[PDB]
RNA sequence: UUCAUAGUCAGAGGUGAAAUUCUUGGAUUUAUGAAAGACGAACAACUGCGAAAGCAUUUGCCAAGGAUGUUUUCAUUAAUCAAGAACGAAAGUUGGGGGCUCGAAGACGAUCAGAUACCGUCCUAGUCUCAACCAUAAACGAUGCCGACCAGGGAUCGGCGGAUGUUGCUUAUAGGACUCCGCCGGCACCUUAGAGAAAUCAAAGUCGGUUCCGGGGGGAGUAUGGUCGCAAGGCUGAAACUUAA
């Protein structure tokens, strides 16, 4: 209801103890019940997936993107909104991202 | 059609009250919503509309994100396909 | 180095290998007859050649493009790969 | 039309079409004779018209 | 086309021999009864007609193996192998045995 | 595998045949992949890759 | 003329049923059973035979079309954008229509069996 | 000794022309054009501009740093083009090599006449 | 194009001539590097292919269709067809993503008597993608679609029958092509004699099949009603009257 589009209710499961897991990420479009959803560096490039700007390849809409590292995901948020993620390079130094406004 | 000239879908849910640019968008926007839909998972004709954005196949039960008004579209087809690319480029 | 070898990857063979499939690829236009070209890689071209027609004959043709001043360039690429 | 054909390997004679269109097999054994291909089928036996 | 260029679906033409295999046909239609006949060993090949789910695909895969048989995945929901079949077929899966005839299975032992 | 839940109620077990087979097909998922992975590592244990 | 001259290179009578009689049974294809043997004897089944009974040919055309009918569907179920595709599934739909009229004045059964054919195998 | 290098650059538009004389490394040592002196316009689209731009950089270029041998390099037709490498030669500097180059239309494929531009 | 970095000075942009614009807070022009978006130069040709609209990076995948050759099946099975139904550029429309060059309208400068005009700068939807509408274009080959016959001539592509050896590969050898003729389908030009009003066509021929459809121009592809479309509009479709064209 915060924002009139749908989340979709992961489990996320792994264990360690703290081990954190859960709960209702953000729904892209196409994200479906029965299907996975990989949260990290190593990744796959798939729709749903969540990883550093790094790992992705350029000229892929992202959502949920971070701010700063670990404050977890801000810019393309509400609904059928996308970042576009122009350039990397193999870039230690930065990433460039065109948000929704351009 | 049946007892319909002009067409409907929604009309009625105006009357004759209400006006016609925005009824020319809104017969369309709710309908294409409405058309049974075959699941991408099965093929029978069971998707229909849990919430905005939110569709469920009746048959396997498998709920799936979209569009608001539809199943889906263009834009989301689109980037799909882009993501495939790249990462068939980058397997190479 | 590394983004050199990275982007040059293989040798000799892997040119004349990528010279066999343009010349497969070719035909496909008319039937008649010159270009082939093999873009690297990274950024440069192992090699541009004049052909009609065979298999056998334009990977010697890719064997004779790649002849010194090509050849040696593939042989800094891959030096360069290490 | 008719052609009369001599397996080299098998030596035997035997009797196939021309440009058949499915691979021939000596009767003898099994081995290849005519092939169909890709197209016009020819050939790898000898021999004249029957 | 041409060994190593242009466009090339030709192991298709499996669906035109198993059509036309289909036409007086031993086979198995549906899972009750498919599952008796890959549990009696039978079939030699069966086509999965629907993007079957992990565990409904993998079980079938499972009797393929204790059987004898090639699993095709036709997958595609849309199922135009339910013209054969009969089309009220909107889900497909389906067991192959004596046609009368048969070497589909051995045309689409090899794969494209 | 039940996860069972609970009654008197209105309750939804999880479902039997269902979840005997996604057990057992987890385990037939990680017998090959368990053997393709003990196969993978023979064959590059032995050679390849 | 022409079949004389084929009768003294062939076989003709007796031979031929047996000949032909197994190919057709390990599941039917009848151009392909004269590609075979012998050569010379089934050229000359078309001018001095019946020929035999099987099941299929006349299922063959229909079975054939409901065949590349499901897959085509799945491509007409993925994106519309395939605007040559529509028309060729109309197409073999619809010759089956033209199929129907033919080889269902002569017998019983293709009249019954023809309408039903159509989505189901 | 004359390693003598000194790439010459010659950039053409319709309208104008200037000179830039870079070297390997990318920095601009000078440059030069119309409108340094006062003829301004249709005075520009001229070839006698052409001229005195070729010099106005060589002059320099050429008793202070002491540059001799150049490599000419020019890109698309200007009617001060042919002019500008002329003047190169009286320049007392050594033409090394000549070198068009242009950028040809290349697949600048839209409606606003981009395409034209380029020969 | 944008961003960053290098270097650097008094212009640059633009045209008929100029100005708008850009411009010292260091531009532009110049070098290298990154990201994004668009398109496929060169190639691409009297050229090939789809039913048509149309379709051009190479490359990989699924799957279709027309050539041929076979003489296998139906053994003349078939053909066209109002209604029905499908597809149907671009531009418009609508949701959502992207949004670079471009770019209506609009904002302005010059022109000029006026310019809201050509010409210049700037600029948004659009261009584009996925979803979904529309049903129209000088949808043209201005030539409906089916079949038969009736002149040749230069070669173009595909295959096919080769003939013929050689490049050239490879190397038992053979095609990819090449000297080199013939067939089959399309193509187009060059190009006939009886037709066409002639221009021309060699199909627009010589006369047979079949559908649609035509009505002197303007009024008018308009009115009104029905039907489809969200709307735009489309299909459907007259008269009063006016004129000696």
């Amino acid at each position: 209801p915060g924002r009139g589009a749908p989340l979709a209710k992961v489990t996320f499961r792994h264990p360690f103890r703290y081990k954190h897991q859960k709960e209702l990420f953000v729904a892209a479009e196409g994200m479906y019940t029965g299907q996975f959803v990989y949260c990290g560096r190593r990744a796959t490039l798939s729709i749903g997936n969540v990883l550093p700007i790094r790992s992705v390849p350029e000229g892929a809409v992202v959502c949920n993107v971070e701010h700063h590292v670990g404050d977890r995901g801000v810019f393309a948020r509400a609904s059928g909104d996308y970042a576009i993620v122009i350039s990397h390079n193999p870039d230690n130094g930065t990433s460039r991202i065109k948000l929704p406004s351009g | 059609m049946t007892k319909r000239t002009k067409k409907a879908g929604i009309v009625g849910k105006y009357g004759t009250r209400y006006g016609a640019s925005l009824r020319k968008q809104i017969k369309k926007m709710e309908v294409s919503q409405h058309s049974k839909y075959f699941c991408e998972f099965c093929g029978k004709f069971a998707v229909k509309r849990k919430a905005v954005g939110i569709w469920g196949c009746k048959d396997c039960g498998k709920v799936k994100a979209g569009g608001a008004y539809t199943m889906n579209t263009a834009s989301a087809v689109t980037v799909r396909s882009t993501i495939r690319r790249l990462r068939e480029q980058t397997e190479a | 180095m590394q983004n050199e070898e990275g982007q040059m990857v293989d040798l000799y063979v892997p040119r004349k290998c990528s010279a066999t499939n343009r010349i497969i690829t070719a035909k496909d236009h008319a039937s008649v007859q010159i270009n082939i070209g093999h873009v690297d890689e990274n950024g440069l071209y192992d090699g541009r050649f004049t052909t009609f027609a065979l298999s056998g004959f334009i990977r010697a043709q890719g064997d004779a493009d790649s002849a010194l001043d090509r050849l040696w360039q593939k042989r800094k690429a891959e030096v360069k790969q290490q | 039309f008719f052609m009369d054909v001599k397996c080299q390997g098998c030596f035997n004679i035997t009797t196939v079409f021309s440009h058949s269109q499915t691979v021939v097999v000596c009767p003898g054994c099994q081995t290849v004779l005519c092939q169909p291909t890709g197209g016009k089928a020819r050939l790898t036996e000898g021999c004249s018209f029957r | 086309m041409a060994p190593t260029k242009k466009a090339k679906k030709s192991g298709e033409n499996i669906n035109n021999k198993l059509q036309l295999v289909m036409k007086s046909g031993k086979y198995t239609l549906g899972y009750k009864t498919v599952l008796k006949t890959l549990r009696s060993s039978l079939g030699k090949l069966i086509i999965l007609a629907n993007n079957c789910p992990p565990l409904r695909k993998s079980e079938i895969e499972t009797y393929a193996m204790l059987a004898k048989i090639s699993v095709h995945h036709f997958h595609g929901n849309n199922v135009d192998l339910g013209t054969a079949c009969g089309k009220y077929y909107r889900v497909c899966c389906l067991s192959i045995l004596d046609p009368g005839d048969s070497d589909i299975i051995s045309t689409t032992t090899t794969t494209q | 595998k039940k996860v069972i839940r609970k009654d008197s109620a209105k309750k939804t077990a999880k479902k039997s045949r269902v979840k005997c087979f996604l057990k057992l097909v987890n385990f037939t998922h990680l017998m090959p992949t368990r053997y393709t992975l003990d196969v993978d590592l023979k064959e590059v244990a032995a050679g390849p890759d | 003329a022409d079949v004389e001259e084929m009768i003294m290179k062939a076989a003709k009578k007796g031979q031929m049923p047996s000949q032909i009689g197994v190919v057709l049974r390990d599941q039917h294809g009848i151009p392909l059973v004269k590609s075979v043997t012998g050569s010379k004897i089934l050229r000359i089944l078309k001018a001095h035979g019946l020929a035999p009974e099987i099941p299929e040919d006349l299922y063959f055309l229909i079975k054939k079309a409901v065949a590349i009918r499901k897959h085509l569907e799945r491509n007409r179920k993925d994106k519309d954008s395939k605007f040559r595709l529509i028309l060729v599934e109309s197409r073999i739909h619809r010759l089956a229509r033209y199929y129907k009229r033919t080889k269902k004045l002569p017998p019983t059964w293709k009249y019954e069996s023809t309408t039903a054919s159509t989505l189901v195998a | 000794i004359f390693a003598s290098f000194n790439d010459t650059f010659i950039h053409v538009t319709d309208l104008s022309g200037r000179e830039t004389l870079v070297r390997i490394t990318g920095g601009m040592k000078v440059k030069a054009d119309r409108d340094e002196s006062s003829p301004y316009a249709a005075m520009l689209a001229s070839q006698d501009v052409a001229q005195r731009c070729k010099e106005l950089g060589i002059t320099a270029l050429h008793i202070k740093l002491r540059a001799t041998g150049g490599n000419k390099t020019k890109t698309p037709g200007p009617g001060a083009q042919s002019a500008l490498r002329a003047l190169a030669r009286s320049g007392m500097k050594i033409g090394r090599i000549e070198d068009v180059t242009p950028v040809p239309t290349d697949s600048t494929r839209r409606k606003g006449g981009r395409r034209g531009r380029r020969l």
